[PDB]
């Protein structure tokens, strides 16, 4: 289907059906809506490294996407890596202009080794994304800390 | 409703030599928006359905040999053959699909102009079988002559009881062929024991009989 | 490749009905408009009939309209026509015929650009009558045969070079007659199933 | 719109990305799921009432005013079109001070 | 929205961009002001009826939908999710004719 | 808006890209057609009742609001804008259960 | 004028005038707006390559411009150039990161070659788009396969 | 608040208040907004180079942004800095791919000298833009001529 | 680190009324849905009323409806249940009970992960009386009080090895027996305030 | 309104063996879009409240010992305890949270299974205190025995007059403990001056007195 | 370059009407608000009218509201103030005014940048008298004159230093006096049209 | 309706040293928005029209020397000229453009301070051409004296037949001029042969005649 859209009334939560418009639903300014970025380990994902490098794998023939979220949630866990092959050469790329690290972090996991990158681009093997500076990634970038988590996409209630 | 009309209705011309085809629209088919003039052109050889030459009056269909042309705009347009040649010979007509109904022109024939041949004359009496049918008819055949144009019982001439079927050009040598067939009951026929055909052409220097 | 079977046809009083069918080989009828044309003995072409392809914008020429119903089978890949009430004026050759993609029934048309075999369609009161075979001697004469077409062809399609078949002639009679010459022959008369080998 | 082009295929043998059935298990994940040249479905539309061959003509027309449009813009890659045509799809309709009874109004009162 | 994740924290400690005050003096010029990671404002939402979990678990049940989506575009970067959003909710109510009495239409007569 | 600024040039003369007749014949094409110096047209616009010493001062109020908006985005370069201001536009009239004798409504029933 | 946007209602097609707005055109989804690139070798232009090539020249002082078009149609003729100058430097450009190559060809024309680079970037004398993965650019790219076409905008029926 | 929209009725203006919405105001058309890009030196800024230098500084620590403006007015005086420190290494960046110069400079001030590059990039003391082609940036491009403005956005009248 | 007191209940004759509390520690109401759960002496559990973070949605079970009214505060961190014309069926403990995270009124429902202390809550007709201590030699019998609980040690919390405190049995007057022994015993009876301690 | 069935009700189960125990909805638990059985279990010991062990039927809450597993959907689901050991020692409830009114099993009580062991046995006359009351009980303490079951004046046997009270199983030995009260007025009481109290037991060869 | 060159004026009757025109140079009238400023003889400055560059935004000032119409021609890039039922208080110096570019109508004003040359109004019965040129011996006594103004010069603009010239008085007779002295004088009358040399 | 009022309407002082010229508003011309006080002055020298100086209040207009200055806000406000020297002799205005209509304040007169200096005295008796209009009018000139106050026919004083007219300060000397101007009829003048004028001034010891 399209992207699924959460409708906010109160403090409860609708999912707006395309079939089925309610006209109780306001939307006054572009404002109200909101596009909201949460982590993986709200939902109770083990945080060590070893079990989340078990999440993360290689893949070449499927080109990199980003989107953007507007706000995110305070992490107690991130990542870093900075990881080569055998001969010495980066498997991860760098960094494109504009993609900072995760902004708040209370332990950053700083990451090094070298193994067989069987691929071009390091993605999810969930299905989750790289949540970076306002900016959801489906590929691990070089040396710029991350967290894991996913989107969800908002209409506020009248404010 | 448009009337289109082409002229000459009949031509004909010499193999290698040019020959152009008039269509005239009742209306204007120019489109303004494509600046196209729609109307098309067509060849009908005998016992043959039309074959398309041309569409929005300048645009050769594929296959269409390079010898064929058309052009114009609006109400007048031409279709053209430079050199002839004999695989040329059939009816072309235009066609206007500007606007509904569609239309066709009332079509040219096109000829080929050879030198002048002189017919081989053959008569045929009639066979025993039409005989037993209490009818007699008496043939007469024009072979391979040109040009198209050309035209006696007991020394007496017949009127309104026969009638002449021509073939078309020949697709090789271009000749015509000619049969005249002469139709009287079987006791008219045993009246008189001589039949005889006269033919005059201008082929000839003079009648053969 | 590319063509237009046609079937249907024949004698029929006035007044009566026929259906012509035809069908298509090389491409696919949702593509292309497809139209009627007939053409008079010895007269020019004269527009019958059109049918779009999702049989929404049909048309009919003004001498036609009630009398005749256009249809078409996309799936079938066929197109026929049903006339009804025929006259002397409908006695014709129809061909089958399809229109260039450009042409809509909302807009602009476009030309034929692939004609059909034909089917001959005669209107008459008169019954069907087979041919009377008289030799020439060459050549054969067939005689007061009703209605048109027939075939001819010498020692079964091996005479060829100098073979010359006459057009048909209506007599007095309201029967057909044809002469063919040559410097046995094959004649075969459809409208009645009547094969005949005269030497 | 008339087709005014020489030639005009018919057939319109097509190739998009937007699916139809996102349940084929996990292949939605980028790890795993198509290659870059997998990605995509095909289909087959006929020249249904000259309807192709009329998108041919309008994409000949669109030419001129869609080379413009990028003259005008400074950004190397435009997306933004449809939505824009989707803004003033709204604007035209809504603009807008919307008399029922009057046009350029889109209201019945039943 | 029913939350299926095995654990879910209720308390929700976010940052964002978008600020409530303009007014510190000249800090809005970016010569001066905050640098790269003092842009941002944080605040606490609270598990109220379940509504952090529930969105938790909408963001859990979007992302196959999300991940298709940013498959077709070719786009590297996409920011106009929000605002296409904003207009299918426009063509949504107002495609459109408007039958006041009818649905699928939001007008009162009073 | 009032120009508090200490000099204000009355006389606008301007460049834009947007032009009036698209039938220079084939200029449309990119191959032809004017160089990167030559896509612009020009203008001249007087200051009728301060409309210029207006825009003057609006130009300098907006600043602020634009610097931060900026800020929160995260993309490089920003053409979402004027699409962003036509959406607002219409959410602000259509958002939206429209009473007809009430305000924030434009209908009228003639 | 502003860009043609052609309407579809079953199979008939009409243009969209901006004075005349037609109720009975109805958009209720941003998903119903389509943009198809349709390609020339459907309009009876040679496919030939010396008869492409012609089709095809260099300018400079036109910076390259591109859009995006969501469905295009399946290519019998491709091409793909490699080409240099005298002095062995390439004069065409490398496809920047997005750019793939046209994703249906059934022959595609691989042209090598040299001659007299008068331009900067290789634009399209008749107009028309080189039409790559979703994307139609005003110029050619370095060894990326493409198409040349046009593209359209519609407005689909009611689905 | 939001960006501020002004609103031109004849040849009067107005601003767009959210909470209290017009009716007489009509948009019928995205090409009725334009977003205008308006010089400095049209406030009786000194156009002296070395007075606009002291409006100009360096700083780390925040990217830099850009828009895009449609219409911009004609400039007595431009300017264009390439700069160096000590070292002989530049401290001002090249202009990315797309960033033109300014379309229209009666005089351009071609700048050069070396010091202390202070940050990583130049912006605005006072919060003004560097206009260039099309685009106001928050910073100074390295050897592209550029006109220090402000921008402003309008719903013009019914055309 | 995360728990729950309660406080209140007691003993209340039947109509009469009473007022639990419950106060949390190590989390926030605001975050889960509250509820009271009670249980019968020596039957099962059966749920009382639950009460959403805002408030807002509000249940009862049926057998209760109308009666009781539950109530809560988020900023005071506790929980209350107000029950009024309570009956002899009531009788029972009464539990202050956290929801899961995922519990909302207008959705599914979630587990009871946390749960209070419990308070005794007692409805009879019969007033409270203190207990009688008789020494057992060992042990000691306390006999003839109401209502419960009451609570055993032995030497101020000292001897606690080989001891085996009996559940108490309600006699046919209608009052609480109960023997506590060993292989001096400190008596506590809070309903009556009354301690004691036996030799 | 849900009624939710356990059994066995009552489950003896010797040190490190494993033990189950069933749970039956009315109606189906199973939630369509989770496909997670909605369904809980909760571990209550005597004078405790009780804990949380599984939720969504097969989960583990954090802190459970491996050795509880849960499992089952729609209708039927089972808890089940492999090695019981000591500690597990409580009554087990199963609970569905489903739809509301949310209900509770009838519970089941897990025990111990244990080596027989012979009762203690003590007698206690009535006090000084108590006789200055009016009254007299009599008390009979059988002390540390397995298992549970097991049931005069002057050679008179008595009906009515007395009740007993038996204690949980111990934590630790897993043996029960009874008390006997047999309450008479002080003037019965006096009338006789013999108090025989007779024990019998299947841990017991034959009847102590 | 930039400067204001103004027209009309002079004598006229009690209900009389005149028609002051001004004429801009070096500046386009549509970017500006044009407005009239009046000096009586020997007093302040009042404002009188003001008008917007669309001419839609017009005020007058109370004084004179009804009486005088202010019109411009941006094309011809002038201004103009038609005045009816002129009377002895409206007798002043009136001056073409150009207002800041910051000025709107449906806002704030803006500071009057550039003032014209000014042009004498004169309202008054008495009809137009020519000087009587008397000598003094330096200087002359310009005598018995109506209206203002007389300008004084000596030998053509030549002498100038120790020149001075005493401003006019009015006189008990209606007609004004002047004395210019020095230590042939050019007098100049022009609403009048007389110019005398005295020597 | 605003009205300014100037203060002082008149003031000499000294080459060089400083002079201030206040205005007061009848209310605050203030402007909460921009902050900007809406007040405007301007110089007025004899004969010609206003010259801009300040606006909003405290900013220079192009062209107008350093030593000019304004200051102040909402109701009080004051225009300062530091150095005063010779060009700065002129009338300076306030003017409020904050709402209309626009009002001026009543002027204040600049003018220069400067060492006393003593008149030099002239008479001019009537003209021949005069006596031929049958009146006479003596002349009696002040020139170049400081400052502008100072105020007999055969020895008998007139009253109401006279009247004086005074330059402006020159703009050079800084010295004013002043002409006395007696009226009658020619039959009085011819009555009388002495005609003698009386000067009486602060910068002469005594009166001369």
């Amino acid at each position: 289907r399209s992207i699924p859209l959460g409708v906010i009334h109160n403090s409860t939560l609708q999912v707006s059906d395309v079939d089925k418009l309610v006209c109780r639903d306001k939307l006054s300014s572009t404002n109200q809506l909101r596009s909201v970025g949460l982590n993986l380990e709200g939902n109770g994902v083990a945080t060590d490294v070893p079990s989340a490098t078990k999440r993360w794998g290689f893949r070449s023939g499927v080109p990199p996407k980003v989107v953007n979220y507007e706000a995110g949630e305070w992490a107690e866990n991130c990542y870093n890596l900075e990881i080569k092959k055998p001969d010495g050469s980066e498997c991860l790329p760098a960094a494109p202009d504009g993609i900072r690290g995760f902004p708040r972090c209370r332990y950053v996991h700083k990451v090094s080794g070298t193994g067989p990158c069987a691929g071009d681009f390091a993605f999810h093997k969930e299905g989750a994304f790289f949540l970076y500076d306002r900016l959801a990634s489906t590929v691990i970038y070089r040396g710029t800390t991350f967290a894991e988590g996913v989107v969800a996409f908002l209409i506020l209630p009248q404010a | 409703e448009l009337v289109m009309t082409q002229s000459p209705d009949s031509l004909a011309v010499s193999l290698g030599e040019r020959a152009t085809i008039n269509c005239k629209s009742s209306q204007s088919v120019l489109y303004s928006s494509n600046n196209k003039s729609y109307l098309a052109w067509y060849q009908q050889k005998p016992g043959q359905p039309p074959k398309l030459l041309i569409y929005w009056a300048s645009t050769r269909e594929s296959g269409v040999p390079d010898r064929f042309s058309g052009s114009g705009s609006g109400t007048d347009f031409t279709l053209t053959i430079s050199s002839l040649q004999a695989e040329d010979v059939a009816v072309y007509y235009c066609q206007q699909y500007y606007s509904a109904p569609l239309t066709f022109g009332g079509g040219t024939k096109v000829e080929i102009k050879r030198t002048v041949a002189a017919p081989s004359v053959f008569i045929f009496p009639p066979s025993d079988e039409q005989l037993k049918s209490g009818t007699a008819s008496v043939v007469c055949l024009l072979n391979n002559f040109y040009p198209r144009e050309a035209k006696k019982v007991d020394n007496a001439l017949q009127s309104g009881n026969s009638q002449e079927s021509v073939t078309e050009q020949d697709s090789k040598d271009s000749t015509y062929s000619l049969s005249s067939t002469l139709t009287l009951s079987k006791a008219d026929y045993e009246k008189h024991k001589v039949y005889a055909c006269e033919v005059t052409h201008q082929g000839l220097r003079s009648p053969v009989t | 490749e590319v063509q237009l079977l046609e079937s249907g046809g024949g004698l029929v009083k006035p007044g009566g009905s026929l259906r012509l069918s035809c069908a298509a080989s090389g491409f696919t009828l949702i593509n292309y408009r497809m139209n009627w044309v007939r053409q008079a003995p010895g007269k020019g072409l004269e527009w019958v009939s059109s049918i779009s392809s999702s049989s929404s914008y049909i048309h009919y020429a003004d001498s036609v309209k009630g009398r005749f119903t256009i249809s078409r089978d996309n799936a079938e890949n066929s197109l026929y026509l049903q006339m009804n009430s025929l006259r002397a004026e409908d006695t014709a050759v129809y061909y089958c015929v399809r229109e260039g993609p450009r042409a809509t029934g909302y807009s602009m048309a476009d030309v034929f650009d692939i004609w059909g075999q034909g089917t001959m369609v005669t209107v008459s009161s008169a019954s069907t009558k087979g041919p009377s075979v008289f030799p020439l001697a060459l050549g054969c004469l067939v005689k007061d045969y009703f209605p048109e077409p027939v075939t001819v062809s010498w020692n079964s399609g091996a005479l060829t070079s100098g073979v010359h078949t006459f057009p048909a002639v209506l007599q007095s009679s309201g029967l057909y007659s044809l002469s063919s010459v040559v410097t046995i022959c094959n004649v075969n008369h459809k409208p009645s199933n009547t094969k005949v080998d005269k030497k | 719109i008339v087709n005014a082009q020489p030639k005009c295929n018919p057939n319109l043998h097509y190739w998009t990305t937007q699916d139809e059935g996102a349940a084929i298990g996990l292949a939605w994940i980028p790890y795993f799921g198509p290659a870059a040249e997998g990605i995509y479905t095909e289909g087959l539309m006929h020249n249904q009432d000259g309807l192709i061959c009329g998108l041919r003509q309008l994409a000949n027309e669109t030419t001129q005013a869609l080379q413009l449009f990028l003259r005008a813009t400074t950004e190397l890659r435009t997306f933004s079109i449809l939505n824009r045509k989707a803004i003033d799809f709204l604007l035209q309709r809504w603009g807008g001070t919307c008399h029922i009874l009057g046009p350029d109004c889109c209201i019945e009162p039943h």
